[PDB]
């Protein structure tokens, strides 16, 4: 289980509310999120062609 | 050995009657000995579900017979809930049917996936299957092999009856076999009742209720009207089980009563699903 | 018993080592009729704060926060599913909602946000949900509610899609190309080296996921 840098969370070690969360500014978590791992998929635009 | 190594199937269909030409696209799935294929009309870019039967598989004068049956009665239909026929053509090798396409599969597939569909889901389906199977009826036709797998749907969720090749207009073996087919008393619509009998039992219990491991045990249990509907469905729906699963065919009711029997007419019926409903309970 | 079947029955197919054959016919064993209803097309791991945000096939979205809930929206972009820490499901909307799930529709949004790039019969849409995931430096593992795990590979940018109720696997390849095999006609007709050591590390994937609950 060595190899598991991150998972979901189990629900009897884990906080029991996200109060104790504070709400970022849209942008602060935009780019945060840019620098946390993650795949969208991007699929290139052709321009009609 | 015994068989001609098989034909190589052209990547581009031609129908030299209408000049029309069909791009293969990709598999859909092999049923009997035929080849199903996503194809595309390269004037329209409409899309179609393309079977390909090789010719090598109709060699004998009732193969052959066969396969222009299910395509005359085919041709002769055109409703709702039954799978579009867009045409039939022929080379040496092959005989390309164009059928509407069903993208979100069969029956079968959301039976694996959901077991035990909820009330109003089961009167959906069975609802669209039934006003199918009225009109094949109301002109002459007997299915003789209605089952989850020839029950598709399309990206909307609507039921399209597909697979005529039992049928005839007034055999292979049935997935659902009658008790008068079995008993060898011939046999006439009521045998499409029969079925529809056990599609609904299917829907709302979870599993057949005939089939078992063992093909002997399962011709007992249909001569014998050996089956049982478990406690926890309601009694309308096991009353209306019962009717349809009745050993006597004089005593099923019609096609056309169906609609009006209370499970029909009464718990909530939904006119439209999404497809979310092909894989998980819906919101209700 | 989604986890547990599914192990099961990769097992079976790797116990018959489908790629050690003289000729191998991988394309006999394709079913298309078993393809996936949803996959997870994206997905940011924010679980250092917030949690594990996904989108699915059908562009609705989704969040497991790190309190053990999770908050699904439809593609309407307003109707929503919330799944309490004890499993109760409720169903609103983003118009209308507790005080308490506040919070969550805002990062929800925001999720939905940075991922992106109504007839009759809609109103019923319900959707899967996301159960448990782990990451590792190479791959995701994902595995929602109807029973699908996915694992996303890193490398290649490759995916496989299982389903133990059809007994399913479904390799997405490079070039975006989804093919979907029957395991039980991967046992008879084989495959190749490359879809059997994938079939092996699912294996191996699925035994973590059970591990950790």
């Amino acid at each position: 289980l060595d190899d598991l840098v991150a998972e979901s969370p189990r629900k009897e070690f884990a906080r029991i509310n996200m109060d104790g969360i504070a709400v970022p500014d849209e942008r602060e978590f935009d780019i945060e999120a840019d620098m946390r791992p993650h795949e969208l998929e991007q699929e290139s635009d052709t321009f009609g062609a | 050995p015994k068989s001609a190594p098989l034909k190589e199937i052209p990547d581009v269909l031609v129908d030299p009657r209408t000049m029309k030409r069909y791009m293969r696209g990709r598999f859909l799935g092999k049923g009997g000995f035929a080849k199903c294929y996503e194809i595309t009309d390269m004037d329209t870019k409409e899309v179609f579900a393309g079977k390909v039967v090789p010719k090598s598989m109709l060699l004998k004068p009732h193969q052959k017979e066969k396969m222009s049956t299910e395509i005359a009665i085919h041709k002769s239909l055109d409703n709702p809930h039954v799978v579009g026929f867009h045409g039939f053509f022929e080379d040496d090798d092959f005989v390309y049917v164009v059928l509407e396409i069903c993208r979100r599969r069969s029956l079968l597939e959301l039976h694996k996936r959901r077991k035990a569909v909820t009330e109003p889901e089961a009167r959906y389906f069975m609802r669209q299957t039934i006003q199918g199977v009225q009109y094949l009826h109301n002109n002459r036709v007997i299915h003789r092999n209605l089952k989850l797998g020839n029950l598709f749907l399309n990206d909307d969720m609507d039921v399209k009856i597909g697979d005529f090749g039992l049928a005839t207009k007034i055999c292979g073996t049935p997935n659902y076999i009658a008790p008068e087919v079995l008993c060898k008393k011939g046999h006439s619509f009521e045998v499409d009742i029969w079925s529809l009998g056990c599609i609904l039992y299917t829907l709302l219990v979870g599993k057949p209720p005939f089939e078992t491991s063992c093909l002997k045990e399962t011709y007992i249990r249909i001569k014998k009207n050996e089956y049982s509907v478990p406690r926890h469905i309601n009694p309308v729906a096991s009353a209306l089980i019962r009717r349809m699963l009745h050993a006597d065919p004089t005593l099923r009711p019609s096609v056309a009563e169906l609609l009006t029997d209370e499970f029909f007419t009464s718990g909530y019926a939904p006119m439209r699903l999404p497809t979310s409903c092909l894989t998980v309970p819906p919101r209700f | 018993t989604h986890l547990t079947d599914m192990l099961q029955q990769l097992a079976v197919v790797n116990a018959a080592k489908p790629s050690d054959r003289g000729f191998i016919r991988q394309e006999e064993a394709e079913d298309p009729a078993c393809i996936p209803v949803f996959w997870i097309s994206k997905w940011v791991d924010y679980s250092d704060k917030y949690g594990l945000g996904y989108q699915l096939s059908d562009n609705s979205v989704g969040v497991l926060f790190n309190d053990s809930t999770r908050l699904i929206m439809c593609a309407d972009g307003d109707s929503l599913q919330y799944i309490d820490r004890n499993s109760l499901e409720s169903y609103l909307s983003v118009r209308s909602y507790p005080s308490a799930l506040s919070k969550k529709i805002t990062l929800l949004k925001y999720f939905r946000n940075y991922m992106s790039e109504p007839r009759e019969g809609d109103e019923l849409t319900r959707l899967p949900y996301l159960r448990h995931w782990f990451r590792t430096k190479s791959a995701i593992v994902l595995h929602l509610s109807n029973g699908t795990v996915q694992i996303n590979f890193f490398q290649d940018h490759t995916k496989l899609i299982l389903c133990p109720l059809m007994g399913a696997v479904t390799y997405i390849n490079e070039k975006r190309e989804f093919y979907t095999y029957k395991m039980t006609l991967i046992e008879e007709f084989g495959c190749c080296k490359e879809l059997a050591s994938r079939l092996r590390y699912a294996r191996n994937m699925v035994e973590k996921l059970m591990a950790c609950k």
